[PDB]
């Protein structure tokens, strides 16, 4: 698969964040309990609420679909759809909206992914769900200061950054350490308090923000610069239209 | 400088190419003059009915960052986003107001059924005594019965009836005071174009009262304008009160010569003709006055047109119409405000010019990728640039639709056609999304996805030339950032060739009118006006309540 | 089903078949009707002359509209006959199918007759205009080779401001029946034809006039489901006597009252023809006045209505002037309730639609001439089937006192439905079919 | 036949019925299967007799939550179904030999009436089934019962609702899959407006047997509207093989190689590859590390595309067993292959464009609503041509039960009775074996 065109580092970026293949680096280590805290969907340790009975408690329809296609261990258990939402800011975060769409269904079963200019969002399974979290949190998809789990009020993406060099958050779930120079989230995803904070590292360095970010910016890489990317972007623009009128 | 620079300073402190400010520190609603007067307000209306109402400790706290004042677009105005809410500001309500309550209608089948059925004579001296009869029977008043009950007059004075026609002889003919006259209101080249357009043609601009359009809706207009103008053919013609040929006038009123801005909708958004859904881009761009004023800056034209259609079509449509609540007025402000569009669309205008000359620009895919290209990358490194500018319009919604709609006009001002300006504007929005990773909302570019295959398409439900498509033709019935700025690619390269109008002559010249309560030759420089709370808007029960 | 049987007659007043079961006219069996319908529903106008304005001026998508700097110079009209072939071609199914394409005038207009096999796996009737209009848009740019930034004025040209509008806005194709949307209910397509449109294809023939007015409006009562069960004999029965002179009694009661009879001497003598025919009888008397009872009230009414089509017909006929028929269906209906004790055609119904419809084509508040109005109508939907066909037989008869006759609203229709053999004589069609199917009852 | 393409035909197991069939074998034009189905959806209403004689014994009707206190009729409906629906079948039918059918449900509950093709030869669309049903109903209860001329407006009532006060039969105790003419967003399009609840409940939650009555039906509307007709012809008909037939068993074996692990991005890999295969794409020319696409035949790259679509649907939305991230799937399906292989998506963004206010549509506080909700008829998912809808059916029919507005909410009344049947049940069945017998007709 080539994924995506272009030879910028962004053009790269956008293909790794895609290829199965590619191995995300892991620049944090996150407890399981602390990422139920963080989806904030249940208590760590609490059951799983069901939304239906386990497939196996139920009869599925014979349907050589419903045989061929394995059902993520979520579903065979009936666990809610719940969901992970981050805020990218456009200053150089390394993951960005249709990035980690586009990356999510290359990558993930099961995912209902939505992209928006100030939030990215994937649904699925709840237990399937934590390990993405899991995922998303620990590796180059996320950085502590220019990126932001948000289920609401995920004004940022667009603001200038704060004197630390941290994203607008109108509820200040994570929180820059000025004296230890890392980031804790105080609260959870939907904003409420959290017991304990959970450690999320130091923000990345603004030249490896750069090396791992997927955004093209005239004080970066330039889009107008990767000219074999706008060329397939302009090429998919006159194809659409040639076929929309089909009588040459 | 840019011209959204002067905008950008009166809203931060920091310079505009500032990348760092500070939050969380400012107060919250506290900081703003019009949150605290709201927070005051939502306490005595509460106390006062029983139920509480506006709080600003529900939900999360306004203000953790600056609460912009707005700059509206070719003023010196500043005001809260606030007070560019449709609810908040009387000149928006009265333009809507202005177009409901407005049909046109013809009166040559009327005085041929006179001449031809009734065997009477029509002349200048009869039409101006049907036009003083009228206008009396417009606003609510009785001509033929006794004991007759009528509107109070000075509830009613915003309705009246007006006619125009291109025959200058004919024009002359009648008293004045009737009369939109095109030389007066046109300039030279426009009002011959017009007046050929419409020739021996007699036409009717009847605005009913914004007191009954408000009471009612828009399929009241041409109903109501139907009854009077058959009680006053009744009146000045001599006709028995009710006779076999009264019904050809009422069919010729309500359907052979009648001329509604806006056409009913389908069921799923069930609504009456004249509402904004069924008004077609090209009609909005005709409303909208500027293209007689503003001639020689095919630019303000078009602009004036986008905010005409931004506010309308976002704010009251999708944002009330078929939505409510807070609704979207910053998806409308983006697109006339900061004067950010027209940095953008003047900057386009200007590369079209130094490489094509207007309207010389071969009207192909080639000029479209040229144009709607470099217009899109100089949009958004404007963003990239000034952080101060890409804090101020924070929805990429927003971005999407500034950043297109000067592509889109600006590759129509090139061709001179808009339907490759219409091109342009889908090509701007998947450049945009290419190059920032992100466009709008989770379904703003329903349409900009189907726009390239539909754009040229000539099938029953997508073929359409531009001006005559509207928030009606299918892509277009859900979404904001789309439908004001269509009007402006519609406008767009009419005002490059000097088009008297876009799409109807008729409706040009039925809004060329002095009489009509909102300005329609500044449209933004009403909209200020409104927010200002200066806008004195009719159809008002003063007159009947107490003290 | 029913043991009625009926004299068949035809516009000259001439037997044609004797004792013709009921239900050989019923729209359910009659091979004739359903091709009337059918060809209703596929049938297109295609205005090539006035596509070619449009694009020569660029005057698209309604009235006063025009788009300055999109006209297209195109000899469509020069070409008919290669654009009509090449559209042919698209519309069809097979080349041996049903599909008609034939130019009149010309060149300037086209009738299409898109084929029945579209319509069997379609759910209604707009795959005429629809598959009609993209032919004859994809015809005419291929034979220019107009360009992809050009095409779409072809568009607007042929189809007008769909689909902004909901309607064809603007268009230059024509169909009798309107789209989908506007019908009053559910089953009122074949309600929704304006009366001019009747009268255009039947070019005023009075009785071809009244027959396919009949027909379309009690086809339309079928589908409507209201000529079901306990109510088929009386549609059927006001179907024969009204619309298909049955035992010419329409055509004797003008007969015996043209030269100077009125409403009230035809009144007279269908009560006597009733009398006669057993239909009623003297039930009791009052003073100096007896009351009439009937033991068939769908009987009756089919009488009544008989007597309600000659009395338009003497009327209206002698004024040679549609509008006096509102009258008629009034008073009519008025006069003869207490001429007898029985109640009028529709049981009131046909009056009613009557007092409205004269208001409406008298005052300032809507409707209109006589000739705009139809069986979808808010005005004139009310009667089920006894009111429309006699303002068809009206038109008909009128002599140009009208603003808004067939000519003002419906031209595109008088050129080209009135060309299909079907429409212009459908009693003829359907008597024939009715006697040829006469013992497969 | 005016095409040369031919196509294998597939049963929903996964095995070759006929080989080498003409591809106008399956267009509706031509296909009898697909005219019986379309003409059975025109004919078909469910009557419910427990609901009409409930409402008449609570006078609970003409809308929700309606009652008129003092109407109330105690009729034993049900107790005397047997003879009402025999009253009826004798109004609705046209002769004793023709096809009309009433059948009772559910011991007399309910009521499978499909009215005869004779009253539609003659009718301008499809009214007539409600309508003549409807009446003959109201009509053979009243004469089971003696029902008085003051009481039987409520029977009336009790079965076609607030109509005509209301435009709808609105609080009727009957039910079709068509929805009354005056609500179609434009001209041609009632088979479109379906609900995708309304196909899952007749085709019982079977995956491909809901992706075939889908298909058929939006595929049948574009040539009522006119799309499918002159230069796009060919692209329907193939969209029609390829999506909801499964012709060549592309989209069977597509769902087969990625069920176990697969993903949207894994199916899109496979199905660029079998194009490649086919020679239905190309290299057309290479930039740096990075092949550029291109292809003589749209039209067919459009159909390999539409299959791969609907696999990944029925990989991604199988594997959660959840509809809802079909919007998704329909969305970046279409994304990712479009720069994958620098040619355009389905339906030319079509599909895209559906999915973007899809996804907004049924995430958001504006509107929509579930999967099942929307039809070709809504004006969210209208836009695509055919080539949505159909895998938002597969999606719903794989739910296992994560939707509030599931078909068994919005649709029960279809689940009873359209889905007996055969032809609504299993619709790939009838239009393969009808295609197979008329390949050499073509
Ligand atoms: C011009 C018409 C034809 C028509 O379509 N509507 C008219 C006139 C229309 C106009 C009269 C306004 C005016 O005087 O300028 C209005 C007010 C509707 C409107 N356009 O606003 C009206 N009638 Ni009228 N119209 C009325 C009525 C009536 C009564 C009056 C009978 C009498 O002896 O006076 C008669 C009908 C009848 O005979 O039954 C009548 C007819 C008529 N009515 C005859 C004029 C009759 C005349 O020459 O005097 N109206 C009424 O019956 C009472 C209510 C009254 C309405 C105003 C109100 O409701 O306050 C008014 C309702
Ligand atoms: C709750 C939704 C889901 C939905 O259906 N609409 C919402 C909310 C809705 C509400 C918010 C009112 C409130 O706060 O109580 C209103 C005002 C509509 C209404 N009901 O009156 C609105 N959005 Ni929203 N909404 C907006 C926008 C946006 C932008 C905001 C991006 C950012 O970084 O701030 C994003 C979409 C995107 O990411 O592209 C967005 C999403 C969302 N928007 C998310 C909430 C996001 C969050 O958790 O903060 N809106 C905009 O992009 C600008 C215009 C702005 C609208 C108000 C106006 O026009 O003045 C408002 C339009
Ligand atoms: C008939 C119909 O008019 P048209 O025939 O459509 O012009 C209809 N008017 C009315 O029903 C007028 C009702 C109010 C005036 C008369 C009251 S008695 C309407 O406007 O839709
Ligand atoms: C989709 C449809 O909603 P339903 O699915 O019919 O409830 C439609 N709403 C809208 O299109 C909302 C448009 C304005 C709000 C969103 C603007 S982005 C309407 O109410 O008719
Ligand atoms: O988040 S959503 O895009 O659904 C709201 C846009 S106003
Ligand atoms: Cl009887
Ligand atoms: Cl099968
Ligand atoms: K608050
Ligand atoms: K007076
Ligand atoms: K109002
Ligand atoms: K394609
Ligand atoms: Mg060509
Ligand atoms: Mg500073
Ligand atoms: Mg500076
Ligand atoms: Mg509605
Ligand atoms: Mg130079
Ligand atoms: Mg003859
Ligand atoms: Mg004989
Ligand atoms: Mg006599
Ligand atoms: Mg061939
Ligand atoms: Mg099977
Ligand atoms: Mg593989
Ligand atoms: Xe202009
Ligand atoms: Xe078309
Ligand atoms: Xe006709
Ligand atoms: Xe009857
Ligand atoms: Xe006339
Ligand atoms: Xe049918
Ligand atoms: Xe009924
Ligand atoms: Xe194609
Ligand atoms: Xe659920």
């Amino acid at each position: 698969a080539q994924y995506y065109p272009g030879t910028t580092k962004v053009a790269q970026n956008r293909r790794n964040f895609c290829n199965p293949e590619y191995e995300l680096e892991k620049l944090r280590e996150i407890s399981d309990e602390d990422v139920v805290k963080i989806l904030g969907h249940r208590a760590p340790g609490e059951e799983y609420p069901s939304v239906h009975p386990p497939l196996e408690e139920m009869d599925e329809p014979e349907d050589a679909i419903r045989e061929m296609v394995e059902p993520i261990d979520g579903a065979k258990a009936g666990d809610r759809v719940r969901y992970i939402q981050f805020t990218d800011s456009m200053y150089f975060a390394p993951a960005q909206p249709y990035v980690r769409s586009r990356a999510y269904l290359c990558r993930y079963r099961g995912a209902d992914a939505g992209t928006l200019s100030g939030r990215q969002i994937i649904e699925t399974r709840e237990r399937d769900l934590e390990k993405i979290s899991k995922e998303l949190l620990e590796t180059e998809f996320f950085d502590p200061a220019r990126s932001g789990v948000r289920g609401k009020s995920v004004h940022g993406h667009s603001l200038r950054l704060d004197e630390d060099g941290m994203m607008f958050d109108m509820l200040r779930r994570q929180i820059y350490n000025k004296d230890t120079g890392r980031v804790e989230m105080v609260k959870n995803q939907i904003g409420d308090e959290l017991d304990e904070p959970v450690d999320l590292g130091e923000p990345l360095d603004e030249e490896t923000l750069m090396e791992k970010t997927t955004i093209y910016r005239v004080d970066g890489e330039a889009y107008r610069d990767d000219v074999e990317a706008v060329e397939i972007m302009q090429r998919i623009h006159v194809l659409r239209s040639q076929g929309g009128f089909n009588l040459e | 400088d840019k011209l959204f620079i002067n905008a950008l300073k009166k809203k931060f402190e920091e310079s505009p190419e500032e990348k760092k400010t500070t939050f969380y520190t400012l107060g919250g609603w506290k900081q703003s003059e019009r949150k605290t007067e709201f927070v005051n307000a939502g306490k005595e209306v509460a106390a006062k009915r029983g139920i509480p109402q506006y709080n600003p400790d529900i939900g999360t706290p306004l203000g953790q960052r600056v609460l912009m004042p707005y700059q509206v677009s070719t003023t010196d105005t500043y005001v809260e986003g606030d007070d560019l809410h449709f609810v908040n500001n009387a000149a928006m309500q009265q333009m809507w107001d202005d177009i409901r309550r407005t049909v046109i209608v013809g009166l040559n089948h009327a005085h041929a059924v006179i001449e031809k059925r009734l065997g009477k004579e029509v002349t200048p001296e009869t039409i101006t005594h049907y036009l003083e009869t009228v206008n009396h029977a417009m606003p609510g008043a009785a001509v033929v019965q006794e004991h007759m009950v009528e509107t109070h007059p000075a509830l009613v004075a915003d309705s009246y009836v007006k006619v125009f026609t291109g025959n200058d002889e004919i024009a002359d003919e009648i008293d004045p005071a009737f009369v939109i006259d095109i030389n007066k209101q046109f300039p030279e080249d426009q009002a011959e174009t017009l007046k050929a357009e419409v020739g021996d043609g007699i036409w009717q601009v009847v605005r009913i009262p914004t007191i009954v359009s408000r009471t009612c809706d828009g399929a009241t207009t041409s109903r109501w304008s139907a009854m009077q103008i058959g009680m006053s053919m009744i009146s000045a013609y001599k006709q028995a009160a009710g006779e076999a040929a009264t019904g050809d006038f009422a069919y010729a009123a309500k359907h052979a010569e009648v001329i509604h801005m806006g056409t009913y909708l389908p069921v799923r958004r069930a609504r009456g003709e004249n509402e904004p859904g069924g008004v077609p881009f090209g009609y909005l761009a005709d409303i909208c006055q500027s293209s007689r004023v503003n001639y020689e800056d095919p630019v303000r034209v078009s602009l004036d047109v986008v905010a005409t259609g931004a506010m309308l079509y976002d704010q009251i449509w999708l944002g009330s119409y078929m939505s409510g609540g807070v609704g979207f007025t910053q998806y409308a402000t983006a697109a006339y405000t900061d004067n950010i569009l027209d940095d953008f669309t003047y900057f386009g205008k200007e590369y079209v010019e130094d490489k094509y000359g207007l309207c010389e620009a071969p009207n192909n895919m080639d000029t479209v990728l040229d144009v709607a290209t470099e217009v899109t990358f100089y949009g958004l490194e404007q963003y990239e640039e000034y952080p101060a500018l890409l804090e101020d319009q924070f929805g990429g919604s927003q971005r999407a639709a500034v950043v297109a709609a000067a592509a889109g006009c600006s590759t129509a001002f090139a061709t001179g056609n808009a339907q490759t300006g219409l091109s342009g504007w889908y090509l701007s929005m998947y450049l945009h999304k290419e190059q920032h990773s992100r466009l709008g909302f989770y379904g703003y570019d329903l349409q900009d996805q189907c726009g390239a295959s539909n754009v040229f398409s000539i099938r029953g439900d997508e073929g359409l030339p531009l001006e005559l498509r509207g928030p009606n033709y299918p892509n277009y019935a859900m979404n904001v950032g789309h439908q004001g700025e269509y009007a402006g690619i519609s406008q767009a390269p009419h005002a490059a060739r000097g088009d008297a109008f876009v799409f109807n002559p008729l409706v040009k010249i039925a809004f060329a009118d002095d009489n009509l309560v909102f300005d329609f030759t500044n449209v933004r420089g009403e909209f200020a006006k409104g927010a200002l709370r200066e806008f004195e808007p009719a159809g008002e029960r003063a007159l009947i309540t107490p003290a | 089903k029913f043991e009625d049987k009926v004299d068949l007659y035809d516009d000259r007043g001439n037997l044609v078949e004797e004792q013709v079961p009921l239900e050989a006219l019923s729209p359910l069996r009659n091979p004739a009707i359903k091709s009337i319908v059918q060809g209703i529903k596929r049938t297109v106008a295609v205005n090539l002359e006035g596509i070619e304005n449009a694009l020569k001026t660029a005057k698209v998508g309604g009235p006063a509209c025009k788009i300055m700097g999109r006209e297209l110079d195109l000899d469509i009209v020069g070409n008919a006959e290669s654009i009509a072939a090449a559209a042919k071609e698209m519309i069809q199914v097979t080349e041996d199918d049903d599909t008609n394409v034939e130019l009149l005038g010309g060149g300037k207009r086209a009738l299409v007759q898109v084929p029945s096999a579209r319509f069997d796996v379609a759910a209604e009737y707009s795959a005429a205009p629809l598959v009609t209009a993209t032919a004859f848009v994809q015809a005419i740019i291929n034979e220019f080779d107009v360009s992809m930034y050009d095409a779409n004025m072809v568009k607007a040209a042929v189809l007008g401001r769909y689909p902004q509008s909901v309607e064809y806005m603007g268009a230059n194709i024509a169909t009798m029946l309107d789209i989908p949307q506007k019908l009053e209910g559910p089953g009122y397509a074949l309600r929704n034809i304006m009366v001019n449109h009747v009268v255009a294809a039947t070019l005023k023939n009075t009785l071809q006039a009244a027959a396919l007015s009949t027909i379309l409006e009690q086809t339309a009562m079928f589908e409507m489901g209201d000529a079901v069960g306990a109510f088929e004999r009386m549609h059927l029965l006001g179907l024969a006597y009204q619309g298909m002179n049955a035992d010419n009694l329409v055509f004797d009661l003008v007969k015996a009252n043209g030269k100077e009879g009125t409403v009230g001497s035809v009144i007279a003598d269908l009560v006597e023809r009733a009398l006669e025919d057993g239909v009623i009888k003297v039930e009791k008397e009052l003073t100096d006045y007896k009351v009439y009872g009937t033991d068939d009230l769908a009987m009756w009414n089919a009488y009544a209505a008989a007597g309600l089509m000659a009395a338009t017909m003497v009327n209206q006929g002698a004024a040679r002037a549609a509008q006096g028929v509102s009258s008629t269906l009034l008073y009519y209906n008025d006069l003869i309730e207490f001429e007898t004790g029985l109640p009028s055609v529709d049981f009131g119904k046909v009056e009613g639609t009557a007092v409205g419809f004269s208001f409406f084509s008298h005052s300032i508040y809507g409707g209109g001439g006589p000739g705009i109005f139809n069986g979808n109508h808010i005005v004139t939907r009310h009667s089920k089937g006894f009111a429309i066909p006699c303002v068809a037989a009206a038109m008909a008869l009128d002599a140009g006192t009208q603003m808004f006759s067939p000519e003002a609203t419906s031209g595109l229709i008088k050129e080209v439905f009135s060309q299909v053999d079907e429409f212009r004589e459908p009693l003829k069609y359907v008597v024939e079919a009715a006697a040829e199917i006469k013992n497969e009852i």
